[PDB]
Formats: structure tokens, C-alpha cells, sequence
């Protein structure tokens, strides 16, 4: 599936299979989903399709 | 010998923009071919002859140039000249050189206070503000009841003037540490803050106004909880603190904000009794109620906080800050069951000491008091499993900023807020430098401060008023409010993410630019122990 993300101000996205590296940080606010992929992104853990969420718990 | 040519500043020459310690490392980034350069003398003179020495920046995946110029030990004020390049900022060599920095980090400190005006006049340029925050805070959100509470003073948080029991936790326990391990270099320092003619030393002064906040936290029913934070329902705009007259509320009580609460209570009992002693009693009495909640309610518990939209500050565990407040316990009382808690918890910890720690993760602060007492009695194994962890850690942190190009201790993470974790790191370095004495783990410690000060991608101080080009535009509500061009002096920004050429000083974006006081105070600690140095 496709990850809708924000970048350099211009709307992106990126299929999950081209994602190599998924991991969390905790904001002041909540869960930030960072990722790489054949480039650099993040996306809010509500803002993730389920299937990035597999693939970060995967991860861990 | 004098140089011969003019040179030009280059922003291709990258460098700690306030300077150096003679006996310490002094490097300098080149992001451009080089071999020969000079340390230059303002009138010219040449004192240093060099050649830089390539190496690839994994980080920004280019080959930058090292110049290496520690041998260069007379203090004064000198430039990099790099032929085919340019030049440098000028710089300071001097034993006190960071005491300015340290200074205008505490203004910075002083400058976010809750519930008073504030004022001070900082290169010419005169910030200040009205009383603000008078009424704070309601209780309805806890009892049902409209009732006002003194919950006055303390710090704004950030760019915002919401107060946070958890922030304050790292916040108040890096200080608190920072006066512990650098106790007789704090001790004669004079700040400038309202206090500066009393009996206390002024640091203790600066913390003094938040942990008189921090007091009163507690729940009205006597039951030791300890509210999350005080806040406005929704964040204000961009106003002045004075001009923000919306309700504030205390907001239901966590678990983490609980044994944080102890943790600051309890050190703020042993640090403040030689100079306020009744104050003294209040914490460690204070301490012990929420201990004894603590003791008898022993989940994880997140506040109730969904009514507001504010900073969460959500640790996902309480762990760590039980294991913490267990320790500062233990530190001021000596108690055997204070001892016992701490030991239990620490021994489950897997890894003991962790490189990469702010306020979700606070158990190193409780590691590094257990490790540095003086006190008898600790279990001969865990002291040395804590210590093997954390000389191990420390070492890491080493290589990690030798094999960057830019000395950056924590290397390729980048994440909101992460200038405050470079910086936080020195404690690791810090306290391994006292349990095992290593030059190398202070030469860290100061690759930590020049990576912020402009040993960086972006040849920028990351400190509001300070070194070269600082941050004009962070996202906080004073600095866009005011009638002044800079901004409020004093703080580090939390950094670009998730690249390392991210960062956008600009005001909308609290990603990358906001301000906060755990930030500043790992910069406080990390300066802390270059003040009256030798
Ligand atoms: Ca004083
Ligand atoms: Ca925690
Ligand atoms: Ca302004
Ligand atoms: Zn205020």
C-alpha cells in the first residue's frame, strides 16, 4: 500500500514495499512513525496505514 | 611569520563559533579540498601551521577536511585561515571561554519564568514581560470544583506557557546534577535574576522558582498524587504571557508525574537545606507522601488528559522514573527500603546506562546517583554491572564522534528535539570521567557543545543570541509577540529531523525550532562543567 507522507513542503508518496527501515520516536505529543526507503520520512502513527504499523512492530 | 593574503569568512569552514579550552581538542570542518591552513592571531600573526585530513561524512554523504589545531594553547582570539578556502569566525582560546554561554543559557532560564515579570537587557537589547499566569490554576478538571489553587510560578514550558510535570523531571534532575557534579564550580557563580543579593547561590536560586511550582502539584485530597501539568484547554496564539487571560486548569495526575515528583522533591530537599532549611523539610516531607501513593499504588498510570490539547508529555512507562525516585530517596535518606526499591528495579534493567535518554526515559539520572554516592551499603555486583554499562556507553559515545565528521556524539539519530540529547549526552561523559578519569571522554563532551555552537552541516550556533548566525525565527510565543528583531536569548533549538540538513529556522516550524526547557538544560549541564575550570 501507499504511505502518504510531507517533505521538502511537497506531498509524497511511497509504496511500503520499497520502505527498508521502520522505527518510533516519542513526540511531546505522540508516536512518530520514521521510515526510509529507496530517502527519508515520517508520518503521525494515527496518519499510518495499518500496514507500515505491521511493519514497524515487525521491526521491534 | 604574518599571513600574506586576505582572507575572506567562507561558510565552508565550520567551527565551535565561541571557542576553546587550552589542553582540549580543536577542530575544525572543512567542507571544501584543503591541505595547508594556519590559526591566525588577529593581527595576522601565524601561529599554527596544519594540514587537514579527509574524511568521509557518512551522516551528510559527503568528504569533509579535519583540522586538527588542539596543540594550539595560548588563549587569545584567533581565525582558521585555509588557502583555496578562506577563512573562519573568529574564536576565543580561554580556560573560562564557555562562561558567557553558560550565563545567557541560565538568562534564557530566567527570561522563561511563569507568574512575575521578567527583565534584562542582553547585547544592548532589553527583553521583558508583565506578571503573567496570576491566576493559576482551577481544579474542576480534578474535583469538580471551581476553585483556584496556587499553582503560580515555575517556567514556561517552551515556545508555549503551559508548565509540565514531566519535562520538568529531566529538566530539574540534569540541574540538579549539573550542582552535584560541579557543586564548587556552580556554587560562586552570580546570574542575573532577582535573587543575585540573597543567601543562596544564584543556580539554586533559578531552581528554586521551579520547584516552587513543582510543590504544588499535589493533589488537594492529601492523597500524594501529583497532577500532570497546568495548562490552557487549547494552546493560545502568539501573545505576550501577560496578554493570555484563558483559564488554567491542573490537569488528572500520572504515575510518571508522581515519581517525578519525588525524584525533584527529594533532591531538591538534600541540595536546598544548607541554605533554606525549612524549604528543605517541605520537599522531603512532600516527597514521602507521594513516595508512600507510589508505594501502595504500584501501576503505570496515564493522566487523564484528553479535555486539553497541549504538550501530553506521555511517558509510555513509569519504570524508569519509579526507579529514579528510588534512588534520589535513597540518596538523601539512606533508608535501607529506599535502597532496596532501587536496587531491585535497577538489576532488571537490562542495559543499565542508555546513550540516547530525555524525559521518557529518566533512569540514568537514578543511575548516576546510585553510582556516585558516597553512601555504604550498595550491592558490590550491581555497582560494578552499573559501571561496566556505563564506561561502555561512554566509549561508544566516543567513537561515535570520532567517526563523525562533524564530532556530533550522537552520530546519525535525528528526532524532535534531538539537539538536547547531543548535548545531554556529556553527563554519560561526564560521570565516566569521574568514576574512570579519561581525557577522551571530556574531549567528547566538548565535540558535543561545538557540534551546537557550529561545528555543523549548517555553520550556525544552534542558541538563540549566541556564536555565529544563531537561530532568529524559533517557534515561542514571546519572540513573535514582542516589538524586537531577535528573538529571546539564551536557548537551544530542538533540531532538524529527520535528516541532518532539515532544520528550517523559520517560526511555524515547532518540528525543527521550537524551544523547551529540558533542551536548555542539558546545554546548562554540558556548560556547566567548563565554568570555573581547570
Ligand atoms: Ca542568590
Ligand atoms: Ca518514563
Ligand atoms: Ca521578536
Ligand atoms: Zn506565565
Amino acid at each position: 500500500v501507499k504511505v502518504k507522507f510531507v517533505s521538502s513542503g511537497e506531498e509524497k508518496e511511497v509504496d511500503t514495499s520499497k520502505i527498508k527501515k521502520v522505527w518510533r520516536n516519542l513526540t511531546k505529543y505522540g508516536t512518530i512513525v520514521q521510515f526510509t526507503y529507496d530517502g527519508r520520512g515520517y508520518v503521525r502513527e494515527l496518519d499510518a496505514p495499518k500496514e507500515l504499523l505491521d511493519m514497524l512492530a515487525r521491526a521491534e | 611569520a604574518k599571513i600574506t593574503e586576505n582572507y575572506q569568512f567562507d561558510s565552508r569552514i565550520r567551527l565551535n563559533s565561541i571557542g576553546f579550552i587550552p589542553n582540549h581538542s580543536k577542530k575544525a570542518t572543512i567542507a571544501a579540498n584543503c591541505s595547508t591552513f594556519y590559526v591566525v592571531k588577529e593581527d595576522g600573526t601565524i601561529v599554527y601551521t596544519g594540514t587537514a585530513t579527509s574524511m568521509f561524512d557518512n551522516d551528510t554523504k559527503e568528504t569533509v577536511y579535519i583540522a586538527d589545531f588542539s596543540s594550539v594553547n595560548e588563549e587569545g582570539t584567533y581565525y582558521l585561515a585555509v588557502p583555496g578556502v578562506g577563512k573562519s569566525v573568529n574564536f576565543k582560546i580561554a580556560m573560562n571561554v564557555y562562561e558567557d554561554a553558560f550565563k545567557t543559557a541560565m538568562l534564557g532560564m530566567y527570561l522563561l519564568r511563569c507568574g512575575t515579570s521578567v527583565s534584562a537587557t542582553y547585547n544592548g537589547i532589553h527583553y521583558s514581560h508583565g506578571p503573567c499566569h496570576t491566576n493559576d490554576a482551577y481544579l474542576d478538571y480534578i474535583n469538580g470544583q471551581h476553585t483556584k489553587k496556587d499553582s503560580t510560578k515555575g517556567w514556561h514550558d517552551a515556545g508555549d506557557y503551559n508548565k509540565y510535570v514531566v519535562n520538568a523531571g529531566i529538566t530539574v534532575g540534569s540541574m540538579f546534577l549539573a550542582w552535584e557534579h560541579f557543586k564548587d564550580q556552580l556554587e560562586p557563580v552570580a546570574l542575573e535574576i532577582p535573587e543575585k543579593n540573597n543567601s543562596i547561590p544564584d543556580f539554586l536560586d533559578e531552581l528554586k522558582y521551579e520547584i516552587d511550582w513543582i510543590l504544588t502539584m499535589q493533589y488537594p485530597d492529601g492523597s500524594g498524587r501529583v497532577a500532570h501539568k497546568v495548562s490552557t484547554r487549547n494552546f493560545g496564539g502568539f501573545i505576550m504571557p501577560e496578554n493570555e487571560h484563558d483559564e488554567r486548569f491542573f490537569v488528572p495526575w500520572s504515575s510518571a508525574a508522581t515519581a517525578d515528583f519525588v525524584a525533584m522533591t527529594a533532591m531538591a530537599a538534600r541540595i536546598f537545606r544548607p541554605y533554606d532549611p525549612q524549604y528543605a523539610e517541605k520537599c522531603i516531607n512532600a516527597a514521602k507522601v507521594s513516595y508512600e501513593f507510589l508505594k501502595n499504588n504500584p501501576a503505570n498510570v496515564f493522566a487523564n488528559q484528553s479535555g486539553f490539547s497541549t504538550g501530553e508529555y506521555a511517558t509510555v512507562s513509569d519504570a524508569d522514573d519509579r526507579l529514579w525516585a528510588a534512588a534520589e530517596m535513597w540518596e538523601t535518606l539512606g533508608d535501607e527500603e529506599y535502597l532496596r526499591d532501587f536496587e531491585n528495579r535497577a538489576a532488571q534493567f537490562s542495559k543499565k546506562i542508555e546513550a540516547d535518554f530525555d524525559w521518557d526515559n529518566v533512569a540514568n539520572l537514578g543511575m548516576f546517583t546510585y553510582l556516585l554516592s558516597e553512601r555504604p551499603g550498595k550491592n558490590p555486583a550491581l555497582v560494578q554491572s552499573i559501571k561496566d554499562s556505563l564506561l561502555s556507553t561512554a566509549d561508544s559515545i566516543v567513537r561515535t564522534s570520532q567517526n563523525h565528521g562533524y564530532g556530533r556524539t550522537l552520530g546519525t539519530t535525528y528526532y524532535w528535539g534531538c539537539n538536547g540529547t547531543v548535548v545531554r549526552q556529556t553527563m554519560i561523559l561526564q560521570v565516566a570521567n569521574k568514576i574512570s578519569p579519561n581525557n577522551d571522554y571530556v574531549n567528547a563532551a566538548l565535540d558535543a557543545i561545538s557540534h551546537v555552537f557550529g561545528r555543523n552541516y549548517y555553520n550556525r550556533s544552534y542558541v538563540t543570541g549566541l556564536g555565529i548566525n544563531p537561530p532568529m525565527n524559533p517557534h515561542d510565543r514571546r519572540s513573535g509577540a514582542d516589538g524586537i528583531w531577535e528573538p529571546w536569548p539564551g536557548y537551544l533549538v530542538g533540531g532538524g529531523w529527520p535528516g541532518p540538513k532539515d532544520w528550517v529556522d523559520i517560526q511555524d516550524s515547532y518540528q525543527t525550532n521550537e524551544i523547551a526547557i529540558n533542551w536548555n538544560a542539558a546545554l546548562i549541564y554540558a556548560l556547566a562543567g567548563f565554568v570555573n575550570y581547570n
